[PDB]
């Protein structure tokens, strides 16, 4: 059984990029989002932090 | 004494109320705020 290693394939939508151990891992670090996009924006929207 | 709040005692000669920050938005400024200096340019925000 290879299911948690593969990464699901969905009908209809965006493919997903991270398998289910992959998403396992990723949920138990805690990382911020450096606002690569609109990050100035944000940082003024959302007040200190 | 000078504290990091604002600063109530303060001489006649800087007693002024040029508060056109309206008409000043997109530009870097100098400002003096109850005692506070400083260089900075101001954004619409809401908070
Ligand atoms: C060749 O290679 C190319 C490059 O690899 C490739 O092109 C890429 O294609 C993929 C897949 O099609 C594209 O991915 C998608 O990107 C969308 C846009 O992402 C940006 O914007 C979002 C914010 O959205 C705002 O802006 C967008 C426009 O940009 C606008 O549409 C939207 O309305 C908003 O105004 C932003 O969040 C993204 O950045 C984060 O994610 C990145 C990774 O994707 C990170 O690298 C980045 O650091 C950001 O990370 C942070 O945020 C995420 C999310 O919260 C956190 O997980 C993370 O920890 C961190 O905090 C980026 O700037 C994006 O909207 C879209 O999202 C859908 O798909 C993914 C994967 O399935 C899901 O996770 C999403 O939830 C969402 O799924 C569903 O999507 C459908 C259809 O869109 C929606 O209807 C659903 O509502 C939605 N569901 C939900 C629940 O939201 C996806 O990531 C990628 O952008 C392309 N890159 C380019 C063009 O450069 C190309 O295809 C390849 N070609 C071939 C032939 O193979
Ligand atoms: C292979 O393993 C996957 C998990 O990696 C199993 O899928 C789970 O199945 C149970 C029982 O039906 C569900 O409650 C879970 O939600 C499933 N987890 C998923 C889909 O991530 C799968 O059943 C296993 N395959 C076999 C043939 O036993
Ligand atoms: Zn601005």
């Amino acid at each position: 059984n290879l299911t948690m290693l593969q990464i699901p394939q969905v009908t209809t939508g965006e493919r997903k990029y991270r398998s289910a151990i992959e998403d396992l891992l990723f949920n138990k670090v805690t990382i911020a989002d450096p606002g690569y996009m609109q990050g100035y924006d944000e940082c003024m929207q959302q007040g200190p932090q | 004494q000078y504290g990091t709040d604002t600063n109530s005692v303060c001489p006649m000669q800087a007693l002024r109320n040029d508060t056109s920050i309206e008409d000043k938005l997109d530009v870097c400024v100098e400002y003096s705020l109850h005692g506070i200096t400083g260089r900075g340019v101001f954004h619409n925000c809401t908070s």
